[PDB]
RNA sequence: CCGAGGGUAGGGCCCGUGACUGGGGCGAAGUCGUAACAAGGUAGCUGUACCGGAAGGUGCGGCUGGAU
RNA sequence: GAGGAAGAAGCCCUUCGGGGUGUAAACUCCUGAACCCGGGACGAAACCCCCGACGAGGGGACUGACGGUACCGGGGUAAUAGCGCCGGCCAACUCCGUGCCAGCAGCCGCGGUAAUACGGAGGGCGCGAGCGUUACCCGGAUUCACUGGGCGUAAAGGGCGUGUAGGCGGCCUGGGGCGUCCCAUGUGAAAGACCACGGCUCAACCGUGGGGGAGCGUGGGAUACGCUCAGGCUAGACGG
RNA sequence: GCUAGUUGGUGGGGUAAUGGCCCACCAAGGCGACGACGGGUAGCCGGUCUGAGAGGAUGGCCGGCCACAGGGGCACUGAG
């Protein structure tokens, strides 16, 4: 396992495919901090610490649109996109003048600064840069 | 490929090959014809075009077309040559200019005469 | 010796010089030291002339040598005037 | 003013100069990934007394030899021989890249 | 009522015995002008049926498209299997830049400002699908809270 | 220099009637109101469906040729449009409404551009008392296009100033009738002249 | 002393050219047969080996991208 | 330039009725490129001279190659148009001639006796003192794909391991602050590019003024991430 | 795979000045898959053309730097 960021990044991706009321991450300090933006940017109902054969996991509880009228009843998500910028094979850095606008606005970049991981909107406003980390809408 | 690889390789720019290398990076070549015939293409069109192989000073010796309606090239002929191949000519790729050095221009020549160095008929 | 005189600009029979600090075996519009002021010898334009005196008469102050002309149009901006 | 470096001194076989490998990092200028490059350096060493695996600091001096325009500043870190070894390790994979 | 436009009129063949026996494709798109487009493919026997029917489904198959200003609210790329439309919003002095197929669909809508490109496969049929598409995934900042 | 060939085979082809004679252009011996089909054997044909292409090339022929003016000023009149600021719809128009030889043809000067032109050329207009010859001379606002004093005793400039007396102008222009002379008072909008021509058709032909 | 270079000798690389010779591309209005595509009239393809005017054949092993 | 026929002749097409070139021409009036005379520059005020003091300051004169040119004024003649294209792409169609011939051709393709594709003609389209052609560069070409591609059968997984260098790497804590981010500062010449104004009658061209940037030097600051150093952990991996 | 002034040292010569720049001796070192050595092509830049940008191509005109003056070698004069 070779990027933890891209593989909680993807079992969230998976889990909303399918419509899970939620998924478990194998836990992080740096995750939480992620997680914890979803959740006040509304992607995400919110996570809890829980624990899974005695090892530490974080229980993302995902969160969707009402159902739908027709041959399709599931309903849009609410994370329609969510992928990893930054890699180990190529790390992503910006300053603050570069920040990406995701989706015009209707959409969040997810940066990591050394006044800790903000939002693209977030990053602008205290004015520093960081490591591209991921974008959602 | 991997970005590693992209470092480790990078992207090839190819090159492009030109389809005029007798004419050694100029938009003309002056030349003396040696052989002057007609030839036959090839399928499906049937004719018998007019066909002059040049001398070039490039060095180059190479087979141009002559167009239009008749000609008065001969061998010792100075001729001058611009590209452009013949399509069902397999191995002529350029053509002789009508109206410089010994090239006429198409006799009664009215439409396109440009093309054909035929002079505005009064 | 630096010098101060006039670098050609402008066009063909439209004359526009810079009064200019340069060393005196550049040649006439090439690189030069810096620029102190515009000349427009035509008059044309209702403000055809201009000098930075604050660097001018460093220049001068310094060790620089105007040209003939270019002194007589640096004494109509009063870099002379005592 | 001048540049300093750091780096490993990779030779002391010379008397009075030893080779010091400088490593630096930078983006691919297009490709963006970070990328190693390393360079030596002939560093002046008039009291011959760094040795072979020392991180040291050198300093852009006026010209000592053909090669060596740069003194060693200062001690860094001792015993990196870890260090020495990859580099000639890499020397000794040379013999395998021929024909 | 509804504006439409004539994309693609095409005559396809098929082989029996005697000979081969033709048959015609109409791509229709219908709209007001004012944020409500139809997209339908219609094949018949004879042109003026297949346009008509074209128009037909064109109407059982819309989709609302959030205008601002005569531009779309974000930028969208949609894939309809090798074919790639790319849709980004634009200023009012811009235009429609787009070829044909999404112009069409596009100006329909009331769309007046927008940057597009083609890319992949640019069979018309299945660029006018990858065009519907994305207008059908637009959305708006209201959408986006509402969800959240 | 300009088109100086036959002009109402010009609107014969365009479909709509352009004002490029003034006077015949209003009579019933306009070319549109006798043959309202384009010029040449093939006229009275029915029509089939044209291209994409060609309707932004006719609505291009259209406007240019409303102004008599050549494809190269055109094209760089818009190119300019183009970089300048907002839209290049509107600053098109408004850079080709802002040429001397045009507004001296608004002002009843002159019947038609071409008139104006010659106008121009040959000297009989001033621009703030300043003599310009130059049909391309872009008027700016404030401006004054005025008579040539040694002009003012001429038939053909009485005549019209004549039927000019009361006559309105654009909202943008004004007119000191008997005086002899105008003023440019600002760039107009396409809302003041409803040219029979979509100009975001002209943009979209630019843009292939 | 060094030294432009000239001289003797021996190497290396590249270009142009050569009696003759190898196959290749194209032309097509020819001669021979019909190898492949259907079970293509011996299922095909295949590495190798041996052989035959020619396509190709056969041996050994492999593949199915083989009909019934 | 304006006016100027239900519309001359000629030429082209025609169902022989007529249609087209076409307000185009002729014709009328208006203006007046050219040229003919009058005047005629800006660029040139310094060095020098005189008073002052060989300075400050003031006063005086000489000098134009371009040039009798630009330009101003006065007069004054209706006064060069050509080139490409009209099968599709691609805007523009008919008649004759030819009959797989002669020829066209950027690609696809045209020509074998009713060719919108050859040759001419009439007509039409596009540009205009230019119009086309040839060569070459970037574009379209996400067709070397960083942005922005792929590899079962389309071109594309190495016959398989083992492993060197290299690339990449788990949970928690602290030190350092190399990458990275922020602030300040130096550098980033002039011309050109861009925005505004202005000078040649316009423009081209040119003048004046305006805003930056990356990148690198320097000082200061941040520590999430990556790196490095140290200490822990057991979910990877290895062993019993 | 490359290297004998070759890489380093001591001494001296030489210059306006550092240096194997040059010489004498001592040592055995220096460089290379992060592409040495060799072959080919090319003066480099401000900029220029194109391009949505990233990029690609280019360096004539003007400005800056370099190199050269029939092909080579050389020093003299001199602040140069
Ligand atoms: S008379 Fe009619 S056709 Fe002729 S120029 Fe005037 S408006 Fe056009
Ligand atoms: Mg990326
Ligand atoms: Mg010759
Ligand atoms: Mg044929
Ligand atoms: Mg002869
Ligand atoms: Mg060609
Ligand atoms: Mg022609
Ligand atoms: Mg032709
Ligand atoms: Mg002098
Ligand atoms: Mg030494
Ligand atoms: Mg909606
Ligand atoms: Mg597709
Ligand atoms: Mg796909
Ligand atoms: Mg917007
Ligand atoms: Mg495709
Ligand atoms: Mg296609
Ligand atoms: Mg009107
Ligand atoms: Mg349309
Ligand atoms: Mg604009
Ligand atoms: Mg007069
Ligand atoms: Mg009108
Ligand atoms: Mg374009
Ligand atoms: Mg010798
Ligand atoms: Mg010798
Ligand atoms: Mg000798
Ligand atoms: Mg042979
Ligand atoms: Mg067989
Ligand atoms: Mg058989
Ligand atoms: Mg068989
Ligand atoms: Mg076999
Ligand atoms: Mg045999
Ligand atoms: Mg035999
Ligand atoms: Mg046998
Ligand atoms: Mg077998
Ligand atoms: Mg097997
Ligand atoms: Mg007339
Ligand atoms: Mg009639
Ligand atoms: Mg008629
Ligand atoms: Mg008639
Ligand atoms: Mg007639
Ligand atoms: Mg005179
Ligand atoms: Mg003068
Ligand atoms: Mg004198
Ligand atoms: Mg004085
Ligand atoms: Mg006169
Ligand atoms: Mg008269
Ligand atoms: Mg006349
Ligand atoms: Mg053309
Ligand atoms: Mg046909
Ligand atoms: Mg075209
Ligand atoms: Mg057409
Ligand atoms: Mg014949
Ligand atoms: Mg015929
Ligand atoms: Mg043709
Ligand atoms: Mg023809
Ligand atoms: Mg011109
Ligand atoms: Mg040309
Ligand atoms: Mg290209
Ligand atoms: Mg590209
Ligand atoms: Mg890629
Ligand atoms: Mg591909
Ligand atoms: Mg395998
Ligand atoms: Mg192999
Ligand atoms: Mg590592
Ligand atoms: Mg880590
Ligand atoms: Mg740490
Ligand atoms: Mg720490
Ligand atoms: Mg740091
Ligand atoms: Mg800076
Ligand atoms: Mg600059
Ligand atoms: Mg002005
Ligand atoms: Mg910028
Ligand atoms: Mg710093
Ligand atoms: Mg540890
Ligand atoms: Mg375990
Ligand atoms: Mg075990
Ligand atoms: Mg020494
Ligand atoms: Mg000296
Ligand atoms: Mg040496
Ligand atoms: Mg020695
Ligand atoms: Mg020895
Ligand atoms: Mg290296
Ligand atoms: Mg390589
Ligand atoms: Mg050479
Ligand atoms: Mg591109
Ligand atoms: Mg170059
Ligand atoms: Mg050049
Ligand atoms: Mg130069
Ligand atoms: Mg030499
Ligand atoms: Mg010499
Ligand atoms: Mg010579
Ligand atoms: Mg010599």
């Amino acid at each position: 396992l070779t990027d933890p960021i891209a593989d909680m990044l993807t079992r969230i991706r998976n889990a909303t495919r399918v419509y899970k009321e939620s998924t478990d991450v194998p836990a992080s300090r740096f995750k939480e901090e992620i997680l914890r933006i979803l959740a006040r940017e509304g992607f995400i109902k919110g996570y809890e610490r829980v624990d899974v054969d005695g090892k530490p996991y974080l229980r993302v509880y995902l969160k969707y649109g009402p159902r739908r009228q027709g041959p399709d009843p599931r309903p849009e998500q609410v994370i329609h996109h969510i992928r990893r910028i930054s890699k180990p094979g190529r790390r992503v850095y910006v300053g603050v003048k570069e920040i990406p606008r995701v989706r015009r606005g209707l959409g969040i970049a997810i940066l990591s600064t050394s006044k800790g991981v903000l939002t693209d909107r977030e990053a602008r406003k205290l004015g520093v840069g960081g490591e591209l980390i991921c974008e959602v809408w | 490929p991997t970005i590693n690889q992209l470092v480790r390789k990078g992207r090839e720019k190819v090159r492009k090959k030109s389809k005029v290398p007798a004419l050694k990076g100029a938009p003309f070549r002056r030349g003396v014809c040696t052989v002057v015939r007609t030839v036959t293409p090839k399928k499906p069109n049937s004719a018998l075009r007019k066909v002059a192989k040049v001398r070039l000073t490039s060095g180059y010796e190479v087979t141009a077309y002559i167009p239009g309606e008749g000609h008065n090239l001969q061998e010792h002929s100075v001729v001058l040559i611009r590209g452009g191949r013949v399509k069902d000519l397999p191995g002529v790729r350029y053509h002789i200019v009508r109206g410089v050095y010994d090239a006429a221009g198409v006799k009664d020549r009215k439409k396109s005469r440009s093309k054909y160095g035929t002079k505005k008929p009064k | 010796m630096v010098k101060i005189r006039l670098a050609r600009f402008g066009s063909k029979h439209n004359p526009h010089y810079r009064i200019v600090v340069t060393d005196a075996r550049r040649k006439r519009d090439g690189k030069y030291i810096e620029k102190i002021g515009y000349y427009d010898p035509r008059k044309t334009t209702p403000d055809w002339l201009k000098v930075d005196v604050e660097r001018a008469r460093y220049w001068l102050s310094v060790g620089a040598q105007p040209t003939d002309t270019a002194r007589r149009l640096l004494r109509q901006a009063g870099v002379f005037r005592q | 003013p001048k540049k300093v470096l750091t780096g490993v001194v990779v030779s002391d076989k010379m008397q009075k100069t030893v080779t010091v490998l400088v490593e630096r990092q930078f983006p691919h200028p297009l490709y963006g990934k970070v990328i190693k490059r390393s360079k030596k350096y002939l560093a002046h060493d008039p009291e011959e007394k760094y040795k072979l695996g020392d991180v040291v600091e050198i300093i852009e001096s006026r010209p000592i030899s053909k090669r060596k325009r740069f003194r060693v500043l200062r001690l860094v870190e001792s015993g990196r021989m870890d260090l020495v070894e990859k580099y000639l390790i890499r020397r000794q994979n040379y013999e395998s890249l021929s024909k | 009522d509804f504006e439409e436009k004539m994309i693609l009129i095409r005559r396809t063949a098929r082989m029996q015995a005697g000979g081969r026996r033709f048959r015609f494709g109409a791509l229709v798109v219908v709209g007001d002008r004012q944020g409500r487009v139809g997209l339908g493919f219609g094949k018949a026997p004879e042109v003026p049926l297949a346009v008509q029917k074209a128009g037909y489904y064109a109407r059982r198959n819309m989709v609302e498209v959030p205008l601002q200003n005569g531009t779309i609210p974000h930028e969208i790329e949609v894939e309809f299997g090798a074919s790639k439309i790319v849709l980004k919003p634009a200023a009012p002095g811009t235009g429609v830049i787009a070829g044909a197929v999404p112009r069409a669909i596009l100006e329909l809508a009331g769309v007046t400002d927008i940057l597009t490109k083609e890319l992949g496969s640019r069979n018309p049929i299945n660029i006018a699908y990858a065009t519907m598409e994305a207008l059908r995934q637009l959305r708006t900042k209201a959408d986006v809270e509402r969800l959240r | 220099g300009r088109y100086i060939g036959p002009v109402c085979r010009l609107c014969r082809r365009e479909g709509v009637k352009l004002y490029l004679k003034g006077e015949r252009c209003y009579s019933p011996k306009c070319a549109m109101e006798r043959r309202p089909y384009p010029p040449g054997q093939h006229g009275q044909k029915r029509a089939r469906r044209p291209s994409d292409y060609a309707v932004r090339l006719r609505e291009k022929q259209k406007l240019r040729r409303i102004y008599g003016i050549s494809e190269r000023q055109f094209r760089n009149l818009f190119e300019e449009a183009s970089k300048k600021k907002g839209v290049t719809g509107s600053v098109f128009l408004g850079l080709l409404e802002s040429r001397l030889d045009n507004v001296v043809y608004r002002l009843g000067f002159a019947v038609s551009r071409r008139q104006a032109r010659q106008l121009v050329r040959h000297g009989h207009i001033t621009v703030n008392g300043r003599r310009v010859d130059l049909p391309s001379y872009r008027v700016r606002p404030g401006d004054e296009i005025a008579v040539a004093e040694k002009s003012r005793n001429l038939e053909l400039i009485r005549q019209n100033l004549e039927a000019m007396k009361g006559r309105k102008v654009g909202p943008w222009l004004s007119l000191d009738v008997e005086g002899m002379k105008g003023k440019f008072l600002r760039l107009p909008d396409r809302e003041d002249l409803a040219l029979p021509v979509n100009e975001q058709l002209v943009i979209e032909f630019y843009s292939r």
